[PDB]
């Protein structure tokens, strides 16, 4: 059995049932089965939004560095709110909150009762396939035939990339707070002289 | 009541001056640094601090130059005299209820023993210390016993003389 | 039971099944069951009031420390609000007295008779708002519009509410005492403690340890 | 239909006209309360038809709805359409009371239950009614068309509370500036 720490004890409630189950729960956070289900859904949601965020931060960073983008990509991701758009900052938040309210209320209704929100509200002939997991929908969310050919393997790749993206986004957030630099600048400074430009030394120079 | 604040009373200042003058008159017969000189200087300092503290407390002084306490809870609250009688009233009532409840609890606990009279003159000191510490929360338990009807013995269970 | 407040002590038996219970009652205030029910309701009401108050103090203070907004501090927020208030002081007090008399009498009547405020004729047609959950201190109805008391994690949320409530009560009393002792705001006190925690604490504010009661303070100093 | 797909509707709301199972707070659980609330909903909805049709229809005829009772306090005379109109504000409330309270007193004197909600008879000209097949269909049409009408009228009051202007011209500002002029941009609906 694969695990985060070989030769160590595994919690009894982690038996490989979950995708990406490596027995890593030193704090025993998910103990009751309902809390574990909520944490599985939260891990999937946070990981997918972190994958999108990592892609969106890395795409702007090379566009601003190489100049392939515009003046919008020249601004850092933490200074992108100071850029001027066609709409002010107040209205964009409201429309995205409304669209997210609709989408996430549909998702939460699936989470409470599986298969409850599986039909198009305005088209009675368009329905999602039955046997849908709360975190793994079907139909129009998988327009390509990708859920044949080791569904179990593709869930493991999803959760692995999700965890890596969550760590990368947290690294973006922390490196912006401490160094005040874009991620590619931090990567170049580490690739300049790594033995003095890392978390040690820089934070010792910060002090 | 026609009184004046002690911080602006001429009799109060005259009394402070006279007391300091009497203590200084006693002070001049001793050499500096001796024990009577140090004791009299400490008394003088205590006198000055006491008169300053009584002036700063908002106490009202009569024509005699002496502080007069205000005990009506209305006049004390609307004129800043609640520290003279009202807050001491609350403090005393809390401590007195503490003592009475501790005594009642000890008596009731000793009533259930095989020799109830033995605990009244040979004190169960650990039990008395435990009950005494539990007397801090006396108003809650006492008010609950009053509402429950367990605070009072029934009149049919209390002896009376023929009428 | 969530645990033991004093490991090794004999916890009282009447606190075994309460939510948020650590067996803590050294004064035996909750030994009577009616007292225990009344104090459960009282702890919940105090907890929720302190919860909302500590939120309304700390979240504006944290946002001001981050520079997001500029709101008046909590000990002076009454002054700047009353000057811009369309409703003056006395009628605000009277309205608060009326509204709280009404809602607290309704809460009290539900405590005395559970579910009584949800019966027919209890309100003027709107008694379905307050049918009750049959539990002391957990009303439901309009007070639970999202309906998460029917969820599986209801017992965990009860424990979360009570512990955050005790933390919030201690936090508000800390805010009040820290203002009364230091004269500054709570985030200012936190930053002063983080700058020099040995020298910036309650032992040096000049209030919490009076000089007359502690003569060694002026003696054992450089 | 269903107000929230997948949610379990209450059992006592089944078979009602205009029913979507929307009662999360259980207000109509008691049948005596439920019966009165249908009359309350229908009367609120029917009065919302008159309010919206009026507010919108008058200004489609070039007559704001907020500016309509603005000749009594500041000074002037009542005017309907273009005809010079008699009576005064003090006399208008006298005819207001006798007409409406006289009509509303007859609204609840009947011992029937369906007649308090759906009168019929002298209140249904141009036929209609008949047996069942279209009466229930416009029973559903009445509650749903009435439901936007009271939402719009509250929206009429709330918009003028935030902007101080009319609803028809504020519609024009929503087409002129769809992203820079809405309820989020003004510093009234959402502060800070
Ligand atoms: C939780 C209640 C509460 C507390 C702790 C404070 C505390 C404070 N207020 Mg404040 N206020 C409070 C409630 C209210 N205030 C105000 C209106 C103002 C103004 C306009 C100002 C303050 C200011 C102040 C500060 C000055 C010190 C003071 O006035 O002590 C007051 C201490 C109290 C404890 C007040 C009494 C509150 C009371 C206990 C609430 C409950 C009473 C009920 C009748 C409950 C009775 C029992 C029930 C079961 C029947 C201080 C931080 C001012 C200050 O900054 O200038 C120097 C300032 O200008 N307050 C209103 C509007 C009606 C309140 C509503 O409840
Ligand atoms: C879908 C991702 C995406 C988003 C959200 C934006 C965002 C924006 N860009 Mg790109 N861009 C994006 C993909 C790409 N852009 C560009 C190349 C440019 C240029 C050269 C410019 C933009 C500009 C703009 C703005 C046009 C309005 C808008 C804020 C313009 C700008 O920054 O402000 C007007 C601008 O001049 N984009 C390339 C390279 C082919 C992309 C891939
Ligand atoms: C022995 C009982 C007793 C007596 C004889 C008085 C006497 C007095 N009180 Mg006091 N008080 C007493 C107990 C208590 N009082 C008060 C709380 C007050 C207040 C709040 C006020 C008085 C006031 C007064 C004065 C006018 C009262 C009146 O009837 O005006 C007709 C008068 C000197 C008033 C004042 O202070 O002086 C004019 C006033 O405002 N009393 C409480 C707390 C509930 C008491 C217990
Ligand atoms: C358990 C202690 C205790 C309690 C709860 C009471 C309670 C009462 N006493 Mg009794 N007493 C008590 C001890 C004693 N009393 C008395 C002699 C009297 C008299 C002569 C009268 C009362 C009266 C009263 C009543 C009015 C309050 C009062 O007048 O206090 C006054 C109390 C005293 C003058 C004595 C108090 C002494 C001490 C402070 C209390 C004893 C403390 C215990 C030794 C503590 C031990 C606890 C430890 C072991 C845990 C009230 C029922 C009066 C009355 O009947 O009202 C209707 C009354 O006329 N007590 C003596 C002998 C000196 C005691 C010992
Ligand atoms: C007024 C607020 C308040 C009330 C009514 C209660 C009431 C209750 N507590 Mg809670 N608590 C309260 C605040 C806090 N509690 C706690 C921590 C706990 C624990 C760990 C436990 C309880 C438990 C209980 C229950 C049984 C014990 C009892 O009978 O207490 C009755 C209490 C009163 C009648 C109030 C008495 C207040 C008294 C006048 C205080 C005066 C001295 C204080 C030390 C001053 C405070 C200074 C502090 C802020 C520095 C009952 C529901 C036990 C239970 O089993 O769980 C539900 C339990 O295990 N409480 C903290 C964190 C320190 C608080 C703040
Ligand atoms: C215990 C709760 C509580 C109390 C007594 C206060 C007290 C105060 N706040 Mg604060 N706040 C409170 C909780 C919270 N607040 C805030 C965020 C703010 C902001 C951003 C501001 C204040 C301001 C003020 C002051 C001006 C009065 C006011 O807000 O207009 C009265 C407003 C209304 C009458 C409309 C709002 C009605 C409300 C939505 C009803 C909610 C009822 C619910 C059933 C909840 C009931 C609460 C429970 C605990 C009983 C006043 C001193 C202002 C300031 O600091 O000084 C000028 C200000 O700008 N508060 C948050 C969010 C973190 C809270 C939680
Ligand atoms: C919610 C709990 C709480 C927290 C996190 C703080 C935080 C702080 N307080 Mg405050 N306080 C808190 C509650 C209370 N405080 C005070 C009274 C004061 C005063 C008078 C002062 C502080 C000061 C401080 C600073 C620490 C130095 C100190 O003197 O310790 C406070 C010492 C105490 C004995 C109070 C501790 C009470 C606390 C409930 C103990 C329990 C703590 C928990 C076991 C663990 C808490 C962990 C955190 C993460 C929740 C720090 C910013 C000082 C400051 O303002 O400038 C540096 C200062 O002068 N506190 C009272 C009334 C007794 C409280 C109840
Ligand atoms: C002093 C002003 C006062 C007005 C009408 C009140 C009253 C009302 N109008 Mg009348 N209006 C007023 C001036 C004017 N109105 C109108 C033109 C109309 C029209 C066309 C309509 C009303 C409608 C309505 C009513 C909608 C609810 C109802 O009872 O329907 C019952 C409402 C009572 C509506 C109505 O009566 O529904 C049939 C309606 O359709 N108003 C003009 C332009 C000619 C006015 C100036
Ligand atoms: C969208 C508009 C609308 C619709 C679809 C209905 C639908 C219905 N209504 Mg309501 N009404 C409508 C607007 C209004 N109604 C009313 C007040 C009434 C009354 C007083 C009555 C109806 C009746 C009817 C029924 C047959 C008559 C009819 O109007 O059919 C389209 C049918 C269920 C009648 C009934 O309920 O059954 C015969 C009846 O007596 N409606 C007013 C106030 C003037 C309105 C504006
Ligand atoms: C159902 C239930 C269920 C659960 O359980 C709970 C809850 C959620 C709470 C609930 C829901 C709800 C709703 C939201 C309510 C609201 C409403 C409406 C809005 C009313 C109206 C109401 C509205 C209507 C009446 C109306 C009115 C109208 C009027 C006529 C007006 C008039 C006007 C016009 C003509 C114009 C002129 O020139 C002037 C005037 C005169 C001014």
């Amino acid at each position: 059995r694969a695990s985060w720490l070989p030769g160590s004890e595994i919690p009894s409630y982690l038996k490989g049932e979950l995708p990406g189950d490596f027995g890593f729960d030193p704090l025993r956070l998910g103990e009751d089965p309902a809390a574990l289900k909520w944490y599985q859904q939260a891990e999937l949601q946070n990981g997918r939004w972190a994958m999108l965020a990592a892609a969106g931060i890395l795409f702007v960073d090379l566009l601003g560095h190489l100049g392939a983008g515009g003046p919008a990509a020249a601004t850092p991701w933490f200074k992108a709110s100071d850029f001027t758009y066609f709409a002010p900052t107040s209205t964009l938040f409201i429309v995205e909150l409304l669209l997210f309210a609709w989408v996430e209320v549909r998702r939460y209704q699936d989470m409470v009762k599986p298969g409850s929100t599986n039909q198009d509200p305005i088209f009675s002939q368009y329905s999602l396939p039955s046997g849908n997991e709360p975190g793994y929908p079907g139909g129009i969310f998988d327009p390509l035939g990708y859920s044949k050919g080791n569904m179990a393997e593709l869930k493991l790749k999803e959760i692995k990339n999700a965890r890596l993206a969550m760590l990368a986004v947290l690294g973006f957030f922390v490196q912006a707070k401490t160094t005040g630099k874009t991620p590619l600048d931090s990567l170049s400074s580490h690739l300049a002289d790594p033995w003095s430009n890392n978390v040690f030394g820089i934070e010792h120079a910060r002090l | 009541s026609g009184l004046t604040p002690c911080s602006e009373s001429k009799g109060f200042a005259k009394r402070q001056k006279n007391e300091i003058k009497a203590l200084t008159k006693r002070l001049k017969q001793y050499e500096e640094g001796s024990a009577p000189s140090l004791a009299l200087k400490a008394t003088i300092e205590r006198t000055e601090k006491r008169f300053a503290n009584y002036g700063n407390a908002g106490l009202l002084c009569g024509t005699d130059g002496l502080p007069h306490l205000i005990s009506d809870p209305g006049l004390a609250l609307r004129f800043g005299h609640a520290g003279e009688t009202l807050i001491p009233t609350v403090g005393f009532l809390y401590i007195a209820g503490w003592i009475g409840t501790a005594g009642r609890d000890y008596l009731i606990a000793s009533k259930g023993e095989a020799k109830p009279r033995e605990k009244e003159y040979i004190i169960d000191v650990p039990l008395a210390l435990k009950i005494s510490a539990q007397g801090a929360g006396w108003p809650f338990r006492v008010i609950r016993e009053l509402q429950k009807g367990t605070l009072l013995e029934k009149d049919s269970n209390i002896t009376v003389s023929p009428r | 039971k969530a645990g033991n407040w004093l490991p090794g002590s004999k916890t009282p038996a009447y606190l075994e099944d309460l939510p948020g219970s650590y067996g803590f009652d050294p004064l035996k205030l909750g030994e009577d069951p009616a007292s225990l029910k009344w104090y459960v309701q009282s702890e919940l009401v105090h907890s929720r009031f302190a919860m909302a108050a500590v939120a309304g103090i700390l979240i504006p203070e944290v946002l001001k420390a981050f520079g997001a907004v500029n709101l008046p501090v909590w000990y002076e927020a009454g002054k700047y609000a009353q000057e811009s208030s369309p409703i003056p002081f006395n009628t605000l007090i009277a309205l608060e007295i009326f509204a709280f008399n009404f809602v607290e009498i309704k809460r009290w009547q539900d405590f005395k008779k559970p579910g009584s405020q949800g019966e027919e004729g209890s309100f003027v047609g709107l008694e379905g708002f307050f049918k009750g959950t049959g539990e002391n201190g957990y009303p439901g109805g309009v007070f639970d519009p999202l309906g998460l008391s029917k969820g599986p994690g209801y017992e965990a949320m009860k424990l979360r509410e009570i512990k955050n409530g005790r933390l919030a009560m201690l936090a508000f009393i800390g805010f009040a005492s820290q203002y009364l002792a230091t004269g500054k705001g709570p985030i200012e006190n936190l930053l002063d403690h983080l700058s020099n925690p040995l020298a910036n604490n309650f032992t040096t504010n000049g209030t919490s340890l009076p000089a007359q009661a502690h003569p060694l303070l002026s003696v054992l100093k450089p | 239909g269903n107000w929230l797909p997948g949610s379990d509707t209450p059992a006592y709301l089944d078979g009602l006209p205009g029913s979507f199972g929307f009662d999360p707070f259980g207000l109509g659980s008691t049948p005596a309360n439920l019966q009165r609330f249908q009359e309350a909903e229908l009367v609120h909805s029917r009065w919302a038809m008159a309010g919206v049709a009026g507010a919108l229809g008058a200004e489609l005829l070039g007559q704001d709805w907020y500016q309509a009772p603005l000749w009594a306090v500041n000074g002037g005379a009542p005017t309907y359409l273009g005809i010079p109109v008699p009576f005064n504000l003090s006399t208008l409330l006298a005819i207001e009371f006798v007409a409406i309270a006289g009509a509303e007193a007859q609204r609840n004197a009947e011992p029937d239950a369906e007649k308090r909600k759906y009168p019929g008879g002298a209140f249904d000209p141009l036929g209609f009614s008949k047996d069942s097949k279209v009466l229930e269909e416009n029973k559903l049409k009445e509650l749903k068309n009435g439901r936007l009408a009271m939402l719009a009228f509250v929206g009429f009051i709330a918009q003028h509370a935030a902007t101080g202007k009319g609803p028809l011209e504020a519609l024009k500002l929503h087409l002129a500036d769809p992203w820079g002029a809405n309820f989020a941009t003004n510093g009234v609906s959402i502060p800070y």
